[PDB]
DNA sequence: CTGGAGAATCCCGGTGCCGAGGCCGCTCAATTGGTCGTAGACAGCTCTAGCACCGCTTAAACGCACGTACGCGCTGTCCCCCGCGTTTTAACCGCCAAGGGGATTACTCCCTAGTCTCCAGGCACGTGTCAGATATATACATCCTGT
DNA sequence: ACAGGATGTATATATCTGACACGTGCCTGGAGACTAGGGAGTAATCCCCTTGGCGGTTAAAACGCGGGGGACAGCGCGTACGTGCGTTTAAGCGGTGCTAGAGCTGTCTACGACCAATTGAGCGGCCTCGGCACCGGGATTCTCCAG
């Protein structure tokens, strides 16, 4: 056996799926998606971690994450990730 | 499990446990990961409704890098995201300046 | 050194894909020290990556985040 | 100058590497030579890096046209590749 | 706008500050229009952080995290 | 009268550079800032020293881009910075 | 009881470095050379930025540190000015620059 | 609030001892200082990061320095460092 | 400018490849249920500092005259790169073989997190003044116009 | 190219001045000693993949010979932008006056770290076959040049 790297393609294949009923991805336009996800990933949560340091608080909330899209995804869709993720929010809680 | 409750098909377990584990900070809210995962789904949706959409226009059914780079540089707010990123064997976009022709 | 190794014509053709119509004789030159400077910066963030991890074998995952560290994201080999 | 015109179509429609891969790789142990002795590289290695100085290349050209048509001409020279050099702050 | 208020001379001292000897007359409008970009983007990352804080007031810090944002450091503010 | 081929713009060159006081008039500059700040949150309060660090950052920026600008015009001959210089400028950097 | 920066022979405080390094979670651990090792580094940095801005003053007949000093001695420097290329320094104006055609 | 003020001043009587220095200057200095330490400090998690190693040591911080400090300053800081550590662990 | 005409181009159809998509173990990580500690939501207080107005000075913006320098178009020339045919070079494909080094496993143990004690270095705050600006009083280097 | 004059530029003095160096008080986090527990280090072992080699094609770089267009210097004219100079006009200074929210503290609860038990979601491997790279072959469009 070897060890496994952990990666979003499962997830990437399934969100495409959905878009897009019949188009398929090949192994390199896979690998470009997941670097993708991974970049901004960290590009979010390092924003993230740098408001909550900035104001001393250890948490990082639902409104720390918010405010870090809006920092760092410019205008369109800025709003459209902030008005997905409070839906997504609202959805959850209840 | 917390992806069906959201309805988001992302994984929120492993998002939540990539931000204890990256040490991004002392602890993690209970809805960071939701909201986490929510825009990383619809980021990838947009890229790759994008993508697609330049392949159907291509007479292609299977994506490929020249697709998503076409897709990342014709669309202004996904460029301008992704302004230093090499995307690797993407080529590059056709422009030919009005005074070499 | 060896940066002479480097074609003319592979430099036309870089050229041509960037949209140039002509090229002088003197570009030729100018291009082989701006590539060798660019290499020598990533090659050197990449060697430090590889020093540190006690290894002597550079990996796809050094060079990306030596390309990271200029500013120069590459997407498609890992991380 | 058609042959010119119809290279810059068939070179920005294509997406494969135009740098020859064994002098590049041959480049590349030289250069790392110096920083650390008795190096091996991967393949993909070698790889991202000729991927990186393909796209660095072909952006600085951009640059570079974009200048000696800015001064009315269309045969770029190497005061054109320093201006550009000079702007983006890489010199 | 209140753009207008930045008067012709002052563009023509910042430009002597950059080297320039001679300014073309259409070189005052886009100047403005380029500050104004510059102003417009700094001035939307200092709001953000600021909101995030609920505060009403935008301060000196705000301002040195936003300019950092986008590779501009400032020192001398803290 | 007197000396009028151009020497005192290069006077006040070495007379700008050699200063390091702000340039930019301070009250149209608050209201400048405080009417781009009105479209984003409504009723918005300054501290002085924001408005200081923003003016700072602007004229360091509006330089470098003259500097750059002033290269350009240089590169095709000319003396003139025009708009197309600061466009190309602008266009080069990848801001 | 001697301070650790006693021990090192620096000047610069290694324990509150320590404790920044601890307090902001760059790592789950931090090892007891860490804060030594930046403790000199920032000493060394620090150091080579005051002693090329107190040259500044000295050419300039100033006694006093100013930040048009700070910004001679950043850019005049070939790798300060590297390191610190896009640093905008208040209040310490530009570098006097006059393009040979424009004479 | 917590600034390098009276270390920085110590260092400043260390090099020159009949110079002063202002408050402007100072502040820049502080922030200087500070900027520095947040890059070798952030360099250093994301090196520990990589290598999935708990711990920061003299080594991570001495691969930051190189990372980050370009050539002479890089070599000279490296050296300054290994001194100090040399110095602190035999005393 | 206007029709051959030749080279490049795309459209269509047949061939064969091999990488994408699915299914089978199974493992370790996601989830549920408590439990406990505390960071944070919320209310309340104090007063620092930001906003607004008013009157006076005058530094600096604004409008205008003007003339000189510089931008821009046109011309002529030669040189240097593009196109292309040919020869020579070595990149590259295909296979083979070695072994150096990367990836785990196992044990040991040395170092660092956590905790209690103690107190001195570090920060806020009164204090004096000495290194900073400032305007008058000459001395000196530099550009303009004429010779 | 030289010289006289007008003009910015610099040197030297008293004259004031507040930012900085200095001294005093209070406190919390740095240093030290103790504990334990697990990440680091070292050694071993396996085998995976990277370097080196060989050999034959054969793509393609190197070289060279026209020649044409375009880079560049030169020429001129036109106009607009820099430099005064008189005339506003708000910037800047201060002083007052009000109060919004910065900043802090104090409770007390809802929320997240953390332990274990449970089990299935995802990952590797192992397959199969259809989309596509490729190759002719023919129809279509573009560049070029004699007429």
């Amino acid at each position: 056996a070897k060890k496994s790297v952990e990666t979003y393609k499962i997830y990437i294949f399934k969100v495409l799926k959905q878009v897009h009923p019949d188009i398929g991805i090949s192994s390199k336009a896979m690998s470009i998606m997941n670097s993708f996800i991974n970049d901004i990933f960290e590009k979010l949560a390092g924003e993230s971690a740098k408001l909550a340091r900035y104001n001393k608080k250890p948490t990082i909330t639902s409104r720390e994450i918010q405010t870090s899209v809006r920092l760092v995804l410019p205008g369109e869709l800025a709003k459209h990730a902030v008005s997905e993720g409070t839906k997504a929010v609202t959805k959850f809680t209840s | 499990s917390r992806s069906s409750k959201a309805g988001l098909q992302f994984p929120v377990g492993r998002i939540a446990r990539f931000l204890k584990a990256g040490k991004y900070a002392e602890r993690v809210g209970a809805g960071a990961p939701v909201y986490l995962a929510a825009v990383l789904e619809y980021l990838a949706a947009e890229v790759l409704e994008l993508a697609g959409n330049a392949a159907r226009d291509n007479k292609k059914t299977r994506i490929v890098p020249r697709h998503i780079q076409l897709a990342v540089r014709n669309d202004e707010e996904l460029s301008r995201l992704l302004g230093t990123v090499t995307i690797a064997s993407g080529g590059v976009m056709p422009n030919i300046h009005n005074l070499l022709l | 050194g060896y940066i002479q190794g480097i074609a003319k014509p592979v430099i036309r053709r870089l050229a041509r894909k960037g949209g140039v119509k002509r090229i002088s004789g003197l570009i030729y030159k100018e291009t082989r020290g701006v590539l060798k400077i660019f290499l020598e910066n990533v090659i050197r963030d990449a060697v430090t990556y590889t020093e540190h991890a006690r290894r002597k074998t550079v990996t796809a995952m050094d060079v990306v985040y030596a390309l990271k560290r200029q500013g120069r994201t590459l997407y498609g080999f890992g991380g | 100058g058609t042959v010119a015109l119809r290279e810059i179509r068939k070179y920005q429609k294509s997406t494969e590497l135009l740098i020859r891969k064994l002098p590049f790789q041959r480049l590349v142990r030289e250069i790392a030579q110096d920083f650390k002795t008795d190096l091996r590289f991967q393949s993909s290695a070698v790889a991202a890096l000729q991927e990186a100085a393909e796209a660095y290349l072909v952006g600085l050209f951009e640059d570079t046209n974009l200048c000696a048509i800015h001064a009315k001409r269309v045969t770029i020279m190497p005061k054109d590749i320093q201006l550009a050099r000079r702007i983006r702050g890489e010199r």
